[PDB]
RNA sequence: UUAAUAUUUGUUUAAUGAAAAGUAUUUUAUUAUUAUAUUGUAUAGUAUUAUUAUAGUGUAUAGUUUUUUAAAAAUAUAAAAAUA
């Protein structure tokens, strides 16, 4: 499994609170956000 | 290794003293040799980097911060292990940061909290080393108030009937700054009540104190 | 309030 | 330029590249873009400026709310050159030096060991990197300067042994490098005529120290005439005559001549 | 001995202090103890070169 | 049950019954001090009811609950 | 059921008024008359002078 | 009215420090060697511990009465149980006392006093003195005039403060002899030659370029 | 087959719970710890042991008071020249260069003279133009003299030594300019606002001054210091010891009517009207113009036109009570008990209290 | 390990004895092996090296305690001496070395060694030594001249 | 994070419906006296007392297993009745 962990660390300044101050959370939100961007913007766009 | 070189590790940890001899020479490898050249670093003059010598530049930046940090007119007071919670202590900072000297004394000997004691202390300390410095005292005030989390200790205790409970004693330090600031103007804290006013009046005392004309200081008789 | 004094002579030889 | 160096600080820092980390970088903390992290696009103006001004105050940077140190000031600036000197060349060695130079007028160094020679050397490229970075602050402080400090300016340089230039000397000749491949991007305060501002400025601080003394004078002349007496402190005989023999010395010694 | 040799300048020659490097361990070996000798130890020591 | 040890110790230990008139506690000083018949009885020194901030030592010096 | 609690909900708190009245809050003072201390108005000293008349 | 209060995130979150692999900080050869907190900001005029002894009334007295500490006069376990240091310690021990070892002196042992050696690396390099004591012990030479420093002796009831320039023992390792005929740097070994006064054989000091012999 | 820990340190680092226990106990109070103090030990026992010869020959090198006092004025003097001028800007008050340099010289010059100089003063008398000039001239005036003839009071310390082993004349042109120049900056420490600073400060610079003119001058000002920083009993006796001088002093001088004037002032604060307007009618009637008791006297009159009106006297239990100027306010603000932190209730006075000391 | 690491007031004494022990007390007494073993009965006789080294060169610690006779005139001074001694070896030795003839009765203590810890944290305990107040007709006292 | 939390809150006090000891530790100090080897010392705390080696001319100022304070609710006390 290839977990986007090295890339998205450094988008976590966008993320605000508890996001942004731990690692794990910050990076399950942005890789949520970056799934659900990319399907809306294949599908529904 | 065919060749090592002194701050290499072969079987070592990194020592200090044994991996640099002199922290102002750098050792190379030139024909099979160990050559101990000065330690040069880079600055930008004039579009290129030029090499300087690396031992002087540290010490002239570490000299230049230190005389500008001296001659900046303020005072800065470390104090440590303070023995309360940030949590709690960072609570009653809350309270002090952007006022003058004379109103948060004030404020810490009226109020009723172990943070503001430490912070009364810690402010008597600041003004005493302030005044030592060369810092008038009326026109203090504080300019940057701080804690941050320091020492940490664990008690384990026995109870009634053998119960252990484990307790986290906390600690944590403050960074306070008293600064000079001519323009600061304070409020008439010398105003009373009209209770006390007509009781010294109906006791007889003057409501208005008494300025006397004093004469000013002269060496004319020297 | 005493001021720094003279140092003394030489005790011995 | 606003986080890592300012205009006067005498450090160097890559503001784009993390030399004094002790770990690799995790976050970034200027992000406009969610495409901003497997391409930063960093170098860019309008990225950057992001970048180093969300970077956090550092101990030079002097945060809004924190004092901020009187930099500009000559009789700062003066004092920093001096105690640079200083630290780059000892008391001894400077007293042999100037034993050696009176005696022998520079022709007997064979008595200067190479670690001391090496020792001048260093101090004198030292000097020129920081008088090249105090250029602006002393251009812009040469206004309203002191004499004590303008004559120090003399002092600092004899100190250091650093013939100043005017229209051993090592502010003569600029630092080779071809002018096409020379760094010139804006934001920069990099002077590249040091011989010929370094000479004006020395100009311009002969004059300010004319003005100075012609300014006492005069002042000292209009107190005793609205005193109508000839009545003057022994401190200011003293100071003037001293002061007098001085900057006369001393200008003497660097070739300039009022 | 240090802060006094420091402040007079005399110089000493034997440690003011008897080292037992055994910490009290050289109390249990018997006393009548020898190494025995071991021939052709697998060394280069006994060479004594001085150029390597 | 919720019963506090502490706070029922100190319930079982001392009196709670509050006095009330002060002819009520001079019958009580007149019928205290009376001999037990078959009981455990308990020793009445001669200066019990006798004043006593001569005696114990604590009963002068300097106190916080009273102020001096 | 309970959970840990984000940052944000730990700075709910302050916006009530429960939690500003007690700790951030400054005082009402000025200087004794007699004694030349800050005090504030309704308590007193215990000198003498404080006592008879309420400075 | 109300002092505006923002809660801090390190409050709520503080990891620690990153550590250092085999004590070696990736980047010591490659950044400026300065105080800690001037680069940074950090500065502070005085530093009032509250951990020193000289403090301890002012520790105890902003405490609350009502806290306690019920093992004031005795404690729990014995204390006469002989037990380990720590490792932090027992390392500074180690670093603080390497004599202790065994073989620790040089041998065999050369540098005597009053010959003329020269200083070949370190502070001082390139100097010539007069070894003036000898801490055969600790392998360290006092030379005349090399790296003397300021030794305070601090005041007593009678004297004040006293700071005086006294020179300090220099390690062995960067010491070389000077040949008294050649002024050079020369190896010096140890020889035994008999005397022609007396029939018993003294271990003098020879070097390998000049042939000269130095007596104890 | 548990251990009991009762309060150990902490992952971080020992706390002051447990350094408390360091300091009183000896050792942590767990006994698992054991007592290392080799640090302490080096800092305190190895840095103050002396062999007994070397501590007896000390006292043979010592340096030169007469050449340290030389040095240590030149080097003021040049570090005082040296300190720049304020520039004065219009709308905002300049900070005024913080003394930075000005520290070690003039310590060097307390511990040389025996006598402690105020560095919020000196930093008055450098921002004030006039003060500045006159600290300089007296400054190079006291280098000239203490280079040509001496130290006038390590003479009259070995004098005085040499006597007390086996009379005074008047005071030297050196002391004349050291006493000057502690009054300059005593009189820049009250324009700074530091009264019982600039009361030590001439505490220590009467002792240099030993002619009856210079003592009453001295006398004058430290009872105008002390009566600025309400210490009312010493400005009385200073002003009192300024008449008690002036049958000594030259015609000239109104030092003493300044004397005059102190205690009066003094006896004002301590609420004895009925003393203050004796003591200035006999002011009056010896300098019959003073416009230092002049004032003094329309004040008090003024006082005393409204006096009976109100209580007819003032009380006799109520004297000293009402808190007149603002030095004893800024003084209480520091020294006062605070409510619930340090009082008569609080257990670390209640215990001084109880026990005897 | 069987080494005893207790070094308080209830130190016990172990009484097994070990075979280094002894070696060490032959090796000690006839340079155990390289010289020959003397016959038992001069190895059990008065004659053997350490009781004809103990009979006529003694060797026996008495230290004064300076408090209880400086500056006293004290009737009952005390002294330190080794465990294996008594009241008549302690009377006998004041007697005959000394010359301390008059000695009424001697009061015997033992008392455990003093123990202290240096400054790394070594626990490290002085010799035991046994407490004896001897009593004398006439009270004594060595002044200390101020 | 739970946590501005839960349980605790103890410096002579309202002194106690009460008071005579043994044993095992911890800690040790120049006690006096009878005045003949050795051996273990005193007070103070701590833990324990069925299963007989502690009870009589008459019992230690004995108060840490005894604990603070300017509210309602909850809870405890039916020895909290002048109810049922
Ligand atoms: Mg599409
Ligand atoms: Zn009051």
């Amino acid at each position: 499994h290839y977990r986007a962990k090295l890339e998205l660390d450094r988008i976590r300044s966008m993320l605000r609170g508890r996001a942004r101050l731990e690692r794990k959370v910050g990076l399950k939100r942005l890789f949520f956000l970056m799934r659900t961007q990319t399907r809306y913007r294949v599908e529904q766009q | 290794p065919r060749i090592l070189l002194d701050r290499s590790l072969w079987k070592s940890l990194w020592i200090t003293k044994l991996q640099l001899p002199d922290i102002n020479r750098w050792e190379r490898v030139v024909n099979s040799r160990r050559v101990t050249e000065d330690r040069y670093a880079f600055v930008e003059e004039e579009g290129v980097m030029h090499k300087v010598n690396w031992g002087l530049y540290c010490e002239r930046l570490e000299t230049e911060l230190t005389v500008t940090q001296e001659r900046l007119p303020q005072h800065t007071l470390l104090m440590k292990a303070v023995p309360s919670s940030w949590k709690k202590l960072d609570i009653d900072i809350s309270v002090i940061r952007g006022l003058s000297l004379r109103e948060a004394m004030a404020q810490c000997k009226l109020s009723l909290r172990k943070g503001h004691q430490i912070v009364f202390r810690a402010l008597e300390m600041a003004q005493q080393g302030a005044e030592a410095k060369g810092l008038d005292k009326e026109h203090l005030r504080v300019a940057h108030i701080s804690c941050y989390p320091g020492p940490t200790d664990k008690q384990i205790d026995i109870r009634s009937k053998g119960y252990y409970a484990w307790k986290t004693k906390k600690s944590s330090h403050l960074v306070l700054t008293l600064a000079e600031d001519p323009e600061m103007v304070l409020p008439d804290r010398t105003c009373l009540p009209y209770s006390s006013l007509m009781s010294m009046k109906r006791a007889g005392l003057s409501a208005q104190p008494t300025v006397i004309d004093v004469p000013a200081i002269t060496a004319d008789g020297i | 309030t005493s001021l720094s004094r003279d140092p003394q002579p030489p005790p011995s030889d | 330029v606003y986080g890592g160096s300012g205009r006067g600080d005498l450090l160097y820092e890559n503001p784009d590249a993390r030399r004094h980390s002790g770990r690799a970088l995790g976050v970034l903390n200027g992000v406009r873009h969610s495409s901003q992290a497997t391409m930063p696009e960093s170098g860019q103006l309008y990225y950057r400026k992001l970048i180093l001004h969300s970077r956090p105050p550092n101990g030079s940077c002097a945060g809004l709310q924190r004092h901020c140190h009187d930099t500009c000031n000559w009789s700062y600036l003066i004092p920093s050159l001096h105690r640079c000197a200083e630290s780059a060349i000892s008391a001894k060695l400077w007293e042999k030096m100037c034993q050696l130079g009176l005696e022998d007028r520079s022709k007997a160094w064979v008595n200067l060991t190479q670690y001391e020679r090496q020792r001048v050397r260093d101090g004198q490229n030292l000097y020129r990197y920081e008088v090249h970075q105090r250029l602006p602050l002393l251009e812009e402080s040469i206004g309203w300067a002191q004499l004590d400090d303008l004559l120090g300016w003399f002092r600092s340089a004899r100190r250091a042994w650093v013939r100043l230039p005017t229209s051993s000397s090592a502010m003569s000749c600029r630092l080779e490098g071809h002018a096409d491949s020379r760094d010139t991007t804006p934001g920069r305060n990099q002077v590249f005529d040091t011989p010929e501002r370094v000479e004006q400025l020395t100009e311009a601080t002969v004059h300010r120290i004319r003005e100075e003394l012609q300014r006492l004078n005069r002042s000292e002349r209009s107190d005793c005439e609205g005193s109508a007496a000839m009545r003057a402190s022994a401190r200011r005989l003293a100071r003037d005559e001293e002061l007098s023999r001085c900057v006369e010395e001393e200008l003497g010694w660097h070739g300039v001549a009022l | 001995v240090d802060r006094e040799v420091l402040l007079t300048g005399k110089s000493v020659w034997e440690c003011p202090i008897h080292i037992d490097h055994t910490c009290g361990g050289s109390k249990t070996v018997p006393p009548h103890a020898k190494k025995p000798v071991r021939y052709m130890d697998a060394g280069i020591a006994n060479v004594g070169v001085t150029d390597i | 049950y919720g019963r506090r040890y502490r706070k029922m110790e100190t319930r079982s230990k001392r009196r709670m019954r509050p006095y009330a008139s002060l002819g009520e506690i001079g019958l009580e000083n007149e019928l205290r001090k009376e001999p037990r018949i078959n009981a455990k009885g308990l020793n009445n020194t001669d200066d019990e009811d006798w004043p006593r901030h001569t005696k114990s030592w604590g009963d002068g010096m300097p106190s916080m609950r009273y102020g001096s | 059921p309970k959970r840990k609690k984000n940052p944000m909900q730990l700075r709910r708190k302050v916006y009530g008024l429960h939690f500003k009245e007690k700790y951030l809050k400054m005082e009402e003072w000025y200087y004794c008359p007699l004694c030349a201390e800050p005090k504030k108005p309704g308590e007193w000293c215990r000198r003498e002078d404080c006592r008879q008349i309420k400075p | 009215m109300y002092a505006r209060f923002r809660t801090r995130s390190k409050f709520y979150f503080r990891p620690a420090r990153p550590a250092l692999a085999y004590n070696v900080d990736p980047n010591v050869m490659r950044r400026p060697k300065v105080k800690r907190g001037l680069l940074k900001g950090t500065y502070s005029d005085e530093t009032v511990d509250l951990r020193d002894r000289e403090r301890l009334e002012l520790l105890e007295s902003m405490r609350h009465p009502r806290e306690r500490d019920f093992y004031q006069d005795h404690t729990y376990h014995n204390q006469w149980l002989r037990r380990d240091l720590e490792k932090h310690q027992k390392q500074q021990l180690a670093a603080r006392y390497k004599y202790f070892a065994p073989d620790f002196e040089i041998s065999p042992w050369i540098w005597y006093p009053g010959d003329i050696v020269e200083v070949v690396s370190g502070e001082g390099i390139g100097q010539r003195g007069t070894i003036i004591a000898v801490i055969k012990y600790k392998n360290e030479i006092v030379v005349q005039n090399i790296n003397v420093q300021d030794v305070v002796i601090p005041a007593s009831e009678s004297r004040p403060e006293q700071i005086v320039q006294r020179e300090h023992p220099i390690s062995v390792t960067r010491v070389r002899h000077v040949d008294p005929s050649t002024n050079e740097i020369c190896n010096i070994e140890m020889v035994k030659v008999r005397n022609k006064e007396t029939g018993e054989m003294e271990e003098k000091r020879m070097s390998l370029e000049s042939g000269i012999l130095m007596s104890i | 087959p548990t251990l009991y820990l009762y309060r150990f340190p902490g992952p971080h680092g020992p706390g002051p719970y447990t350094m408390k226990y360091w300091w009183t106990l000896g050792c942590f109070p767990t006994g698992m710890e054991v007592p290392f103090r080799l640090h302490e030990f080096l800092s305190t026992y190895q840095q103050e042991h002396v062999p007994v010869e070397v501590e007896e020959w000390l006292r043979c090198y010592i340096k030169d008071p007469l050449s340290e006092l030389v040095n240590a004025s030149n080097d003021f003097f040049k570090a005082v020249e040296v300190y720049p001028e304020v520039e004065s800007a219009r709308g905002y008050k300049t900070l005024q260069p913080s003394i930075a340099p000005l520290l070690v010289p003039m310590k060097k010059f307390e511990e040389q003279l025996g006598v402690k100089i105020s560095p919020v003063g000196l930093r008055s008398v450098l921002s004030n133009p006039v003060l500045k000039d006159r600290f300089l001239d007296d400054l190079f005036d006291y280098k000239s003299y203490v280079e040509k003839g001496g130290s006038t009071p390590h003479r009259r310390l070995a004098r005085s030594r040499f006597e007390g082993s086996l009379p005074a004349e008047t005071t030297a042109d050196d002391e004349r300019s050291l006493i000057l120049l502690l009054t300059t900056i005593s009189e820049g420490c009250i324009n700074a606002g530091n009264y019982s600073d600039a009361a030590s400060v001439l505490a220590d610079a009467l002792m240099f001054c030993h002619d009856p003119d210079s003592q009453a001058t001295t006398h004058a000002n430290i009872s105008f210091a002390s009566l600025l920083n309400a210490d009312f009993k010493g400005a009385e006796y200073n002003g009192r010891e300024a008449a008690l001088l002036q049958p000594q002093v030259k015609p000239t001088s109104t030092a003493c009517a300044r004397g005059y004037v102190g205690w009066a002032a003094a006896a004002a604060y301590q609420d004895d009207f009925e003393k203050a307007e004796a003591i200035v009618k006999d002011g009056l009637t010896l300098y019959v113009g003073n416009e230092h008791l002049e004032k003094l006297a329309n004040k008090l009159q003024a006082l005393r036109e409204e006096q009976p009106s109100v209580y007819k006297q003032v009380p006799r239990s109520l004297r000293e009570s009402r808190s007149h100027l603002p030095s004893q306010q800024s003084r209480g603000l520091l020294s006062g008990s605070g409510k619930g932190f340090s009082n008569e209730f609080d257990w670390v006075e209640f215990k001084n209290k109880l026990y005897p000391s | 390990p069987p080494v005893n690491d207790y070094f308080g007031r209830s130190r016990i004494w172990n009484p097994i004895a070990c075979k280094l022990g002894y070696v060490r007390k032959k090796a000690d007494e006839w340079g155990w092996p390289n010289k020959p073993p003397p016959p038992t009965g001069l190895r059990y006789s008065q004659e053997f090296f350490p009781f004809f080294f103990e009979r006529y060169f003694p060797d026996a610690e008495v230290r004064l305690l300076l408090d209880s006779v400086l500056n006293n005139e004290t009737k009952r001074p005390v002294f330190q001496i080794p465990c294996s001694m008594s009241k008549v070896e302690l009377v006998n030795y004041l007697k005959n070395i000394y010359g301390i003839d008059n000695v009424v009765r001697v009061e015997v203590r033992n008392r455990r060694g003093r123990r202290y810890k240096n400054e790394v944290g070594e626990i490290k305990m002085m010799d035991d030594y046994k407490v004896a107040v001897v009593e004398l007709d006439t009270p004594v006292s060595v002044e200390l001249k101020q």
